[PDB]
């Protein structure tokens, strides 16, 4: 199986982590 | 009325001027080369180019005035002398009455000694030319560099807290991305190691200035995956096949560092060994206990070279990390060796 993420950080900081 | 760099950086240059004491010419004609003029041309010529580049304004950054230039030039002058004299004075081959000609005489020291001291001068004085803009500017290897800042933090200990700790933060910039572009010395001295790079238990318990400075990046990196897996699951000790995850790919992917950062790989690290293992495994939400991490930026995982192009750490995870790091993962398993782990 794939060890790919599947995910993206495009979001920003605020969003992402507050 | 001066702030307490500055007046602790006035203290340690009192009654000191910008020549060689008495003390150290004496060292100097114990040699049988004095290495007396060629120090005095290096500063020179490092002197020269430091003003000019001081001077002259670019796009991000503009010119400062002659005269401060030369002000911040004396005082690392000052400064050099004293902890040369300081640096020699100590050394054991001078302990035993030995020629110090060849120590002396090594250009790529005294002019690292040098930059290090317009860095101290700089940043006592909040100067904008943020390093590494001295050792750009003197053309000096990062790789090569480094290990000078180690020395002067030994060899003087009028430096205060602040300037010790800022003296450490470039060293780990240099560990951490600087040491590791395209054109740094670096790759010339794997080159002729046959491109061979230390294990982490070759370098704890080889020593040529590859040693060394895998020494120092393995060291940085413990420290920094030892505080990542104090912070998030937080991890088993094991994260001993994070740290050997990350030590392969130091070994036997070091062009996956080359003008990359060091966390990037170690972050890779962390998660394709969280997913393969079973366990947790985390997302790369790791990132939340990284950013409380000092030298985390925003940078560090939302740019990452790639090929021009760049893009954002999940991206160099899945387009690079995992093609090269897989074959690796994935013997830790549903279907063995581990790196000792330094504390």
């Amino acid at each position: 199986a794939s060890l790919l993420s599947f995910e993206k950080l495009d979001r920003a900081s605020a969003d992402l982590w507050p | 009325e001066f702030t307490q760099s500055v007046s602790r950086l006035q203290s340690i240059v009192a009654g000191l001027k910008n020549a060689p004491s008495d003390q150290l010419i004496n060292i100097f004609e114990s040699c049988v080369r004095n290495p007396v003029e060629n120090i005095m041309k290096i500063l020179k010529g490092i002197g020269e180019t430091f003003c000019q580049h001081y001077t002259q304004s670019t796009d991000e950054q503009p010119g400062s005035h002659i005269d401060f230039a030369v002000n911040r030039l004396k005082l690392a002058e000052i400064l050099y002398y004293k902890i040369l004299e300081t640096v020699m004075v100590q050394e054991t081959r001078r302990l035993h009455g030995m020629d110090m000609s060849v120590l002396l005489e090594q250009d790529i020291f005294h002019r690292s000694l040098m930059a290090c001291c317009l860095e101290i001068v700089l940043f006592a004085y909040s100067s904008p030319r943020t390093f590494p803009w001295i050792i750009e500017v003197l053309n000096l290897q990062p790789f090569y560099f480094y290990k000078v800042i180690e020395v002067v933090i030994r060899s003087e200990e009028g430096l205060s807290r602040d300037m010790v700790k800022h003296l450490n933060s470039i060293e780990e910039q240099i560990l951490e991305s600087l040491a590791w572009s395209h054109d740094s010395a670096l790759w010339e001295a794997l080159q002729v190691s046959a491109n061979k790079v230390p294990t982490c238990e070759e370098v704890i318990f080889r020593t040529g200035s590859l040693a060394l400075f895998y020494r120092k990046v393995y060291h940085l990196a413990s420290v920094r995956l030892r505080d990542l897996c104090l912070k998030l699951d937080v991890s088993n000790e094991l994260r001993r096949k994070i740290w050997t995850c990350f030590e392969f790919t130091l070994v036997h992917c070091p062009d996956l560092m080359k003008d990359r950062h060091l966390d990037q790989l170690l972050l890779c690290a962390f998660y394709i060994m969280a997913k393969v293992t079973k366990e947790e495994r985390t997302f790369q939400e790791i990132m939340k206990s990284y950013r409380n991490q000092p030298q985390a930026n925003s940078h560090v995982y939302r740019s990452v070279l790639l090929k021009e192009e760049r893009g954002d750490l999940i991206k160099f995870y899945n387009t690079i990390y995992v093609g090269r790091v897989k074959s690796f993962a994935l013997k830790y398993d549903l279907a063995p060796p581990l790196s000792p782990f330094p504390h």
